[PDB]
């Protein structure tokens, strides 16, 4: 029986990380997925001079804030260009342990 | 809790069981003769009870430790005071060895196992009441004995037939002998005192068992059965029981319920092995080794301290090494 | 089940139940039991890897921590579960006694 | 309940019933194969939503493949 | 018995309590535990001379059986007697959940 997955759920929070190669999500919370289906996903915004993140399960199959994951079954997240109208969005995917923790940009 | 003797209304039943023979011998001398021979000089009970009904006695067989299975002819001079359905059930024991029941007029053989019954055989012969002439009326007509026995009024009797050569090469009797080849297993009444608080629940059942001796004289840990079962008839209940067994000295408890249903919570200062057919029935709990207290009393509103309340009634027993428990429905 | 009928018949290493027959009075002094002269004892014996009959969940912590830690030399040891009793024809003065002895061999041998 | 393998069962014919999941383990050594097939009861999963002894146990150095499966008789891989 | 504050106060040789800490994360590799991160587990070791808080009879016998022939290996070894619960708090989703893990806690050790 395959069983949940285990990622941080850490809601909204404000993190001091950009301009890096990869960063670790500061995040004290290592949460089992309530639903087997669902996985790893973090989102970060920069808002002028405010990074806020968080970093929850997701179901893919369905859209969260009216996004799709491209790659929701890579095992490492990976931080990709999304585009809203003057906020630095950001959203990766990933399946492993945990594997949200730590993000690459 | 006053302090009464235990009647038949107790809902807790102890009885102490035994193994005793009045009195017989022993032989590896039938090696050489061509049957073996076994007397069983039964002797009229101490109960006044049977009047009209004849009794039924069993018989168990076991190839001896040395032996796997037991061929040899096993002839079972059987002696008895008064008619009695005689039961054979063996074990271990090859087919087509012959088991004449040299029987008094009125006894006969019956087969559990009816296999051998194609060679058993009911024989009416006269034999003497005494030991002594009856052991002389065996070498008249075999001209040996591999072992004798005498025993009392009961109703099994474990012979493990094989010639152990610890023995002697002839039979004399004496009262003092004894060994675990041959023997018979009785049950005695044990009285007890104890009080009942609440009557038969429907839902949770509560009762103290206190031991005190097992009925043992040496220094070690010995065996006490627990027996519980519906009041009357075969049908199966469903009921929870929680049950606190107190004993003075170190003995292991042995659980048999048969014919309940349901949860079964043992609560004990003893170690404690449940037989096979109990645990399956009932969702018994795993006892905790807990000193309990001392005082019924004491041990009373111990468990009204954990919940375990109403107490459905308390009882003592002095000695014994069987207990048993009948619910009411 | 750990019992006679698996370990016997098969070359185990971990716990089980093992043969020991004892004479009791060569073996343990004890003239107090006249017969038998000797009985099957059985005894536990074996290391104990990781979730095998772990009976608590301490056994099985204590078994994943050793398998993490291989030099902590804190494994579960081998341990019976369930005896069963033996009878004997004791010696009281002058009357032989027939008592069924409890706890005297083993017959399912546990990791905890 | 559910239908496992027992294979350390002999009484019931390796037929072990359990109201939790059937526990097969496979554990790979450098000369021989060690099959661990057992019942695991409801209490004995903790926690229920993602017990660790049937969750994931792959270590390094042995390849071992720790498995819970749910239907009857289906610890067998 | 060989409890905590016997095992832990005057230093023995046979079987007791040895300290022993565990990590839910650095030893055991569990990722998923909150609160608390630690605990002391505890186990038994120390091997077992003959009359030594004795479990059962068969135990008492082994342990004499030794004494007459120690050279047999067929003796009681260290085992945990009484257990106790453990506390630990795990986040299922935003939600947070605590639950005890009986039987985690050994407060004493026998010889069996």
């Amino acid at each position: 029986v395959k069983f949940p997955q285990l990622c941080k759920f850490c809601d909204v929070r404000f993190s001091t990380c950009d301009n890096q190669k990869s960063c670790m999500s500061n995040c004290s919370i290592t949460s089992i997925c309530e639903k087997p289906q669902e996985v790893c996903v973090a989102v970060w915004r920069k808002n002028d001079e405010n990074i806020t993140l968080e970093t929850v399960c997701h179901d893919p199959k369905l859209p969260y804030h009216d996004f799709i994951l491209e790659d929701a079954a890579s095992p490492k997240c990976i931080m990709k260009e999304k585009k809203k109208p003057g906020e630095t969005f950001f959203m990766c995917s990933c399946s492993s342990d945990e594997c949200n923790d730590n993000i690459i940009f | 809790c006053e302090l009464l003797p235990v009647g038949v209304g107790h809902p807790v039943q102890a009885m102490l069981k035994s193994f005793t023979a009045l009195s017989g011998c022993a032989s590896r001398g039938t090696t050489s003769h061509p049957q073996e021979v076994h007397i069983i000089n039964l002797r009229k009970g101490s109960a006044q009870g049977a009047r009209e009904k004849t009794a039924e006695v069993a018989l168990h067989l076991r190839p001896i430790q040395s032996l796997h299975v037991h061929q040899k002819p096993l002839v079972f001079i059987l002696n008895s005071p008064q008619p009695i359905l005689w039961k054979v059930r063996t074990e271990k024991l090859a087919p087509g060895v012959k088991r004449i029941f040299h029987v008094v007029e009125g006894s006969e053989v019956h087969f559990e196992v009816g296999n051998f019954s194609k060679s058993g055989e009911v024989k009416v012969e006269t034999l003497p009441h005494g030991n002594e002439h009856l052991l002389n009326w065996a070498h008249h007509r075999y001209t040996a004995v591999t072992s004798f026995s005498e025993l009392r009024m009961a109703h099994d009797i474990y012979i493990k037939v094989g010639e152990d050569p610890v023995f002697s090469e002839t039979c004399k009797i004496d009262n003092k002998f004894l060994s675990l080849n041959y023997l018979a297993s009785y049950i005695e009444p044990q009285p007890s005192t104890g009080c009942v608080l609440s009557g038969p629940d429907h839902e949770q059942e509560v009762h103290i068992i206190e031991l005190q001796a097992p009925n043992s004289s040496s220094a070690f840990q010995v065996d006490v059965i627990v027996d519980l079962r519906p009041l009357d008839g075969d049908i199966p209940l469903h009921r929870d029981v929680v049950l606190l067994l107190k004993g003075e000295k170190s003995v292991n408890w042995v659980i048999k319920a048969h014919k309940v249903m349901g949860k079964l919570e043992i609560m004990t200062s003893d170690t404690v092995s449940l037989s096979e057919d109990t645990e399956r029935l009932m969702q018994v709990s795993k006892t905790v080794k807990q000193k309990l207290p001392a005082g019924s009393q004491a041990l009373i509103q111990w468990a009204e301290e954990n919940g375990f309340n109403p107490v459905t009634s308390y009882t003592n027993t002095p000695v014994a090494n069987h207990f048993n428990l009948r619910l009411r429905e | 089940a750990l019992d006679t009928n698996y370990c016997f018949r098969n070359l185990e290493e971990n716990c089980c139940v093992r043969p020991l027959y004892i004479d009791f009075e060569q073996d343990l002094g004890w003239k107090w039991v006249h017969e038998p002269k000797g009985y099957y004892a059985n005894f536990c014996s074996g290391p104990c890897p990781y979730l095998r009959s772990a009976d608590t969940t301490h056994s099985t912590v204590l078994g994943l921590y050793n398998t993490l830690n291989p030099e902590a030399s804190a494994s579960p040891c081998c341990v019976p579960q369930d005896l069963e009793p033996l009878t004997i024809l004791a010696y009281v003065g002058e009357t032989p006694k027939v008592e069924q002895l409890s706890n005297m061999v083993v017959k399912s041998c546990k990791c905890s | 309940a559910l239908q496992c393998f027992c294979h350390l069962c002999t009484k019931d014919n390796f037929t072990c019933v359990t109201d939790g999941l059937c526990f097969v383990s496979v554990t790979e050594t450098t000369d021989k194969v060690i099959h661990n097939s057992m019942c695991i009861a409801e209490i004995d999963l903790i926690p229920r939503d993602r017990p660790f002894v049937c969750a994931p146990s792959s270590k390094t150095g042995s390849v071992t493949t720790t498995y819970c499966c749910n239907q009857d008789h289906c610890n067998k891989i």
